């Protein structure tokens, strides 16, 4: 299993950011380009629950950059610690792992189009 | 190539072999290269665009 | 949190995405018309 | 972009609430003025056939009005199954309803609070409401005579925004006989709605035994002294022989006469299977053709065709026998007694009374009346009446009414809304002035002032005393266990459940989707 | 029939209802073509009377030799049918659909006879 | 139905005086009520069989139709038709 | 009576029934059973 | 125009023989080939001719695969009757279906208890007529008001069967298109 | 047309008379029975000094219709006749009423104008259940 709620996003996050930098060329805009695709979900989260994006942007950016502890996400219910542990919430690999895949998977699709018929009705 | 027909069911293609056959040609003289891509597609399978 | 301020109001928003897809559409019909490998566009 | 295509209406968190809104205000208004005693009832009129419908109940005024508006639909739905569980108080679910969303309204534009923040106010303000109900109940059922008054006391308060309220000191003995008669079992099934034109609507009479509208024979007698009733589920029609299949083939018709002459012994024989037993009366589900009913004549055996499949269950529980098909073996199904068999007429129609049978275990309303909307009113409302009571027979808590039930509810919100920290506890308040509203809304209907009586009703509870309600006869403020006014526990219990559920699914909204219809 | 008990419970063993399950219901046996059967003289007329009257007692033992106390089947019981069981307190459920008939044996840790011949012990419910 | 059309002209005028129509219905049952009671007092009884009560009563209720002057031999016609079931129960004679 | 599904009478039957000097009728509805048996005092017959 | 026509198309196999005299042969004979061709086609056909008494696991097969048929669509109409003793107008409508099977052949006639076909189904509302083909129900018809009620004959019945498209309307079978012998006798006399 | 007219014509005959063996209660007519219950009632009315005793005045005010209707139907002046119902009725209790062969005032039981007492008992009875449905009616909505 995992631990979602922006905790898992946000590590993948800066992984990916990091993995980034260890590239150069057009790649290297890329790698950002799916680094900052996948903060759109806590960023979603955050501004569902009324909680600033900047502050909790930051605070998941710079604290997981700090720590190795790779449970902390976004709180939206309003506790006062955003700690997962205590807050009993899971969720499994396979189900987080179809997001990802389902979407570059078909975003390949999308990009390839260029020319679109559309025959009315 | 992205391609709708008239019944409205998409069909998402690569090759040339299933884009010409979506559609209906009516001209006799762009048949041509729709026949040759079906006998391409049938006998080998590969360069139908090409 | 719960004692957040939703402000009642998402049309504000909708409008100005609206406004800028449409502000972006016209730039960037005159985009390729700038430097000496621009285009000329006659209406 | 265009996302959705044409003539598809759209709404995007502007549009989409204060719609909602407005259709929990257009549903409500409707059946505001069907509340209480004092209210008035509402005539539908049919865009076809040009049928019309006297109805005062909140479900069968959302049944036939017609709303295309989809929050309204929610509140169409949550009558009908209101109306499917206990039968009254659908009009209760759909003004607490519409007037919790009035409030939550004015919370998320004038203190500007989240929706989701409303809803858990409400939890907490559900379940301290459902506590305070709950204590507030009262046992019942340890003594009968205490359990006889007050179905009596129900009978009055259900009866009382319905036709009969005149007469409900007459009705509510016909109300609470036939439940005490069925011995337990729950079931409306067992209880007949004559339809009678003439009289006066106080003309309803008590019936000993059970009473039905069906005939005689052609060769019959009118009065037959202790018969014994039998019920068949028979073909005593052209029985076939159930080998579907079966042919005659035939070489001369001398035999052929022979096999009609057993088919009309095959028949005899059943019917002599039928003098085994020694009856007085048959009865049948459908029809009996003519050879059999010439059989019964020198026999001495009354005859009754084209039973309802509701009518064999229905009479079979007052004969206290059981449906026999076979007529076998005669020592197994013993058979009932009855006194009187003779038939009366009830205007036009004659009707087969029967008196002094071994149980009374179902039962029939007989109804007199002038137009028969005045009649659909009536069968309706005790229909809402006998529902009400027959429930209580199972679930045996009551709560007093008078629209006490609703402030001592929210006098434990109000209690819990102090110690509630952050923006929710003015949710919680808001949960408390909805409760509030169903009494401010029987004081408009009876034409008092509103604001005195609820002022006095709040302040009066608040000091210690329980068993305070509105008097609306007098105008003030009275003792309702002197006016003997309570309802069930499960009635109010439905209610607050069902209108905390009718908020929480139309405030959880943001965009409406319309498709095209067909 | 609505006159059958509502809560039926067991008896001092066997705690087990013995569920049978069925797929064909009571009704005359017939084949499926197409037929005609040949009536003669009234001879074969009143013979045929006892050939279904002792089928319904054969089929009546049959249950009871079973040991059943529910029986289902996907089609409707004939009318005499549905009250020769209500003399000898075997309630019956009828009409329950085809889709929803195998769920039934699944749980009850029992399987589903195909005729009534084969109706034993060890396929109950 | 001209008496009632008549009673709602009465309620029309009321409704303007600022009295509720619950009150105004109660009136008329009560009122009503009391009109049964008052009849019952004038109304006198008759025997089981009075030709010079039944036949004149027959013949001047019809009193609008086609029939009314033929009413000399069709009075008696009605009279001698329901004397032949007779009942000292008072039974719904039936028209059967 | 009237006897939609079965033939009531026929050629043949009329015949035999000439001779005797006995008249027939039809179409009696069935709701009139009651009328002529309790007033002709003549009870029914489904069966020879 | 139509006069030309009338002498092949308003002519069985058995009238187009009186034309043998009159018409040339090759005119004549090539029709009647066509026609002895048609009249094999519903021989073949011919798979029905009484009344199917059916029971409901059959249904799923009996109503709906027969409606099939071949699948060349070679489509067949399936005429089913919830029949219920009790009624009158069931019995009448059984009366229909026999006496139809005798002489359409080709067409299927289905007859069922009503109280075993459906769950509950109201038994006021049969007598119920319904007609199946290719899998699709055709017509829902109601009680027999609309045919006449108590008064339905069998002109009546056989009327509905070429709305549905069941039988043709010039067909030879039709009791309106059968005229009796000694019609037929008196026109060939008085014209 | 008549013929269907002379049934329920001679159903009203028989009727009449089936009130009369099930009721034995005979009472006049002609305007009779109409103005005597608007008599009793004026006098019972004016003791109750409330708002249901005006409610009674229009009550009996309003009864008055049947003899009206049967003055202008005979031509004659309903204002002339009607006062000759108040002059004659505080002496004679009953059997007071208009016939209308005369064109006037008198005795209704030696003329022979008699009906039940379950008839006027019905008319007063179903209308005032009548009126009682239809001012309980407050809106007027289209439905399916
Ligand atoms: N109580 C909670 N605390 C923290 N995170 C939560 C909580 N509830 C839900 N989430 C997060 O929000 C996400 C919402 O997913 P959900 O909306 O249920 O699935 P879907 O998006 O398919 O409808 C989850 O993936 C989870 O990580
Ligand atoms: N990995 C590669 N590197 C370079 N050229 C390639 C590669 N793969 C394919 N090609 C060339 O590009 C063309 C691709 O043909 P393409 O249109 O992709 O497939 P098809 O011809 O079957 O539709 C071929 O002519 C091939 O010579
Ligand atoms: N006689 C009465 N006196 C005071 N209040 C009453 C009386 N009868 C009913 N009520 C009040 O009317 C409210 C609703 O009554 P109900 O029977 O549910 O009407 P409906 O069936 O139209 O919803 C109840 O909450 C109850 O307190
Ligand atoms: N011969 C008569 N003279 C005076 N008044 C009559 C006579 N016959 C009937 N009436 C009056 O006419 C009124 C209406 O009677 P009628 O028209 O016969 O009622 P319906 O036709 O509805 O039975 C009665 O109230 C009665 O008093
Ligand atoms: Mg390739
Ligand atoms: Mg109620
Ligand atoms: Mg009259």
């Amino acid at each position: 299993v995992v631990y979602g709620g922006g905790a898992a996003e946000v590590t993948m996050s800066l992984a990916v950011s990091e993995e980034a930098d260890k590239q150069r060329g057009i790649d290297q805009y890329a790698f950002r380009g799916f680094a900052q695709a996948l903060d759109t979900i806590p960023m979603t989260l955050a501004e569902n629950s009324g909680l600033d994006p900047i502050g909790t942007l930051s605070t998941l950016k710079s604290k997981q950059l700090k720590e190795k502890i790779s449970n902390i996400g976004v709180d939206c219910l309003g506790y006062g610690s955003n700690d997962m542990k205590e807050l009993f919430v899971v969720d499994p690999f396979i189900g987080k792992k179809q997001q990802i895949l389902l979407a570059t998977q078909l975003c390949r699709m999308i990009l390839k189009i260029d020319n679109v018929i559309i025959s009315g009705k | 190539i992205l391609i709708v027909t008239s019944n409205q069911k998409t069909t998402i293609s690569n090759d040339g072999a299933t884009i010409l056959k979506l559609l209906d040609v009516v001209h006799p003289a762009a048949k041509t290269l729709v026949d040759i891509s079906r006998a391409q597609d049938a006998e080998v399978g590969d360069g139908t665009t090409s | 949190p719960s004692n957040a301020t939703f402000k009642n109001k998402e049309k504000p928003q909708e409008v100005r995405k609206a406004n800028i897809i449409a502000a972006r559409s016209v730039a960037d019909a005159i985009r390729t018309s700038l430097g000496p490998k621009g285009m000329d566009k006659m209406i | 972009v265009q996302i959705f295509g044409d003539q598809v209406t759209e709404e995007r968190a502007e549009n989409a609430r204060l719609s909602a809104f407005v259709g929990a205000i257009a549903v409500g208004d409707l059946v505001k003025s069907t509340l209480g005693p004092k209210g008035m009832d509402k005539l539908l009129q049919s865009a076809s056939s040009n049928t019309c419908m006297v109805t005062n109940d909140g479900a069968t005024i959302l049944k036939s009005i017609p709303l295309d508006n989809p929050a309204a639909k929610v509140l169409v739905n949550i009558s009908k199954v209101q109306d499917d569980e206990v039968g009254d108080g659908t009009t209760s679910v759909t003004v607490l309803s519409a007037e919790l969303l009035r409030e939550a309204e004015k919370l998320i534009d004038q203190s500007k609070i989240h929706p989701q923040t409303i809803i858990e106010g409400y939890r907490l303000a559900s379940a301290a409401a459902l506590d305070a109900l709950t204590k507030a109940a009262v046992d019942n059922s340890h003594d009968k005579t205490m359990f006889r008054e007050d179905l009596i006391h129900i009978a009055k308060t259900t009866l009382s925004s319905k036709i009969l309220s005149q007469d409900k000191d007459h009705f509510a003995e016909l109300a609470t006989n036939a439940i005490l008669r069925l011995k337990g079992s729950t079931n409306l099934e067992h209880i007949q709605i004559i339809k009678i034109l003439g009289g006066k609507l106080s003309d309803s009479f008590l019936d000993e035994g059970f009473i039905l509208a069906k005939k005689f024979g052609n060769n019959q007698p009118k009065r037959i002294e202790n018969a014994k009733i039998l019920i068949a589920n028979t073909t005593l029609d052209t029985d076939k022989v159930k080998i579907f299949g079966t042919k005659f083939k035939v070489d001369s018709t001398a035999k052929l006469a022979q096999l009609e002459k057993a088919e009309r012994e095959k028949m005899k024989n059943k019917i002599a299977k039928i003098s085994k037993f020694g009856i007085n009366t048959f009865i049948n589900r459908q029809l009996i053709y003519d050879y059999p009913e010439q059989l019964f004549t020198d026999l001495g055996i009354n005859s009754i065709e084209h039973a309802d499949f509701e009518g064999v269950e229905r009479l079979a529980l007052v004969t206290g026998g059981e449906v026999v098909s076979t007529f076998d073996e005669p020592s197994k199904c013993k058979l009932g007694e009855c006194d009187v068999i003779e038939e009366i007429m009830l205007g036009e129609q004659p009707f087969l009374k029967f008196s002094g049978c071994k149980a009374g275990e179902a039962c029939t309303i007989v109804l007199r009346g002038a137009t028969d909307q005045t009649l659909d009113e009536a069968e309706r409302s005790l229909h809402d009446a006998l529902s009400v009571l027959s429930q209580t027979t199972k679930e045996t808590r009551t709560v007093l009414g008078g629209g006490c039930a609703e402030m001592v509810m929210s006098k434990a919100v109000d209690t819990e809304a102090q110690n509630i920290d952050g923006k929710k506890s003015l949710a919680v308040e808001a949960f408390a002035r909805a409760l509030r509203q169903l009494p401010t809304i029987l004081a408009d209907n009876a034409g008092f002032d509103s604001s005195e009586l609820v002022s006095k009703l709040r302040s009066s509870i608040y000091n210690g005393i329980s068993t305070s309600g509105l008097d609306l006869n007098n105008g003030t403020i009275a003792d309702m266990r002197q006016l003997g006014i309570v309802e069930s526990y499960k009635l109010k219990r439905a209610v607050v459940s069902s209108a905390s559920e009718a908020a929480e699914v139309l405030l959880r909204v943001d965009n409406i989707i319309r498709a095209r219809p067909r | 029939h609505p006159q059958m008990p509502k809560c039926v419970l067991p008896k001092e063993g066997s705690d087990g209802v013995k569920l049978a399950i069925l797929t064909c219901p009571f009704e005359p046996p017939k084949p499926k073509t197409k037929h005609k059967l040949d009536i003669s003289s009234v001879e074969e007329y009143q013979k045929l009377q006892t050939y279904e009257q002792d089928k319904f007692k054969e089929m009546i033992d049959d249950v009871k030799k079973a040991g059943a106390d529910v029986v289902i089947c996907q089609w409707g019981f004939d009318d005499e049918a549905n009250h020769l069981l209500l003399q000898n307190d075997l309630p019956a459920v009828r009409w329950v659909g085809g889709q929803e008939l195998e769920h039934i044996a699944i749980s009850t840790n029992g399987r589903i006879v195909p005729r009534f011949q084969d109706l034993s012990k060890d396929k109950l419910g | 139905v001209i008496l009632t059309g008549a009673l709602l002209g009465a309620a029309e005028r009321l409704l303007n005086k600022g009295i509720h129509p619950t009150i105004i219905a109660d009136s008329f049952q009560s009122a009503a009520k009391r009109s049964v009671d008052i009849l019952l007092e004038m109304c006198h009884k008759v025997s089981l069989s009075d030709r010079e009560q039944l036949v004149r009563a027959a013949s001047t209720s019809l009193s609008s139709k086609i029939v009314s002057q033929y009413s000399s031999f069709l009075a008696p016609l009605a009279v001698d038709s329901v004397l032949k079931i007779s009942d000292e129960n008072s039974k719904n004679v039936d028209l059967n | 009576q009237k006897s939609i599904l079965r033939d009531a009478v026929n050629d043949l039957a009329l015949h035999f029934l000439s001779k005797l000097n006995i008249m027939v009728v039809k179409d009696i509805e069935r709701e009139e059973i009651e009328f002529l048996s309790k007033g002709l005092g003549c009870k029914p017959i489904a069966d020879i | 125009a139509k006069q030309h026509e009338n002498r092949l198309e308003d002519k069985d196999l058995s009238d187009l023989e009186e034309l043998e005299d009159d018409e040339d042969e090759d005119f004549l004979e090539a029709y009647k080939i066509k026609r002895l061709n048609e009249i094999r086609k519903l021989q073949e056909r011919s798979k029905f001719g009484e009344v199917f008494h059916i029971n409901k696991p059959e249904y799923n097969k009996e109503v709906t695969l027969a409606s099939q048929g071949k699948k060349d669509d070679g489509g067949v109409y399936v005429f089913v009757h919830l029949s219920l003793q009790s009624k009158l107008q069931s019995r009448i409508l059984s009366h229909l279906f026999q006496s139809a099977a005798c002489k359409f052949r080709e067409i299927k006639f289905v007859e069922i208890p009503a109280n075993r076909a459906i769950e509950n189904y109201p038994e006021s509302n049969c007598p119920t007529l319904i007609v199946y083909y290719r899998g699709e129900v055709i017509k829902n018809m109601i009680t027999l008001l609309e045919l006449g009620g108590n008064n339905s004959k069998m002109e009546d019945f056989e009327d509905f069967m070429v709305k549905v498209g069941a039988v043709a309307e010039g067909d030879n079978r039709l009791i309106m298109n059968r005229d009796d012998e000694e019609s037929r006798e008196e026109r060939k006399l008085h014209y | 047309m008549i013929i269907d007219e002379t049934e329920r014509s001679l159903h009203d005959a028989l009727c009449v008379i089936r009130c009369l063996v099930k009721e034995r209660g005979l009472i006049a007519g002609g305007g009779a029975p109409e103005i005597e219950i608007s008599r009793r009632l004026s006098k019972e009315a004016r003791s109750m000094e409330g708002v249901q005793a005006f409610i009674w005045q229009e009550f009996a005010s309003a009864l008055e219709v049947i003899p009206t209707t049967l003055a202008e139907n005979a031509g004659l002046n309903s204002i002339k006749v009607v006062t000759e119902l108040r002059s004659k009725h505080e002496n004679g209790e009953l059997n007071d009423g208009i016939s209308v062969r005369r064109s006037g005032t008198t005795n209704t039981y030696e003329e022979h104008i008699l009906q039940p007492v379950l008839v006027s008992t019905s008319a007063i009875t179903l209308a005032s259940e009548c009126v009682k449905s239809i001012l309980r009616i407050d809106d007027i909505a289209f439905s399916r």
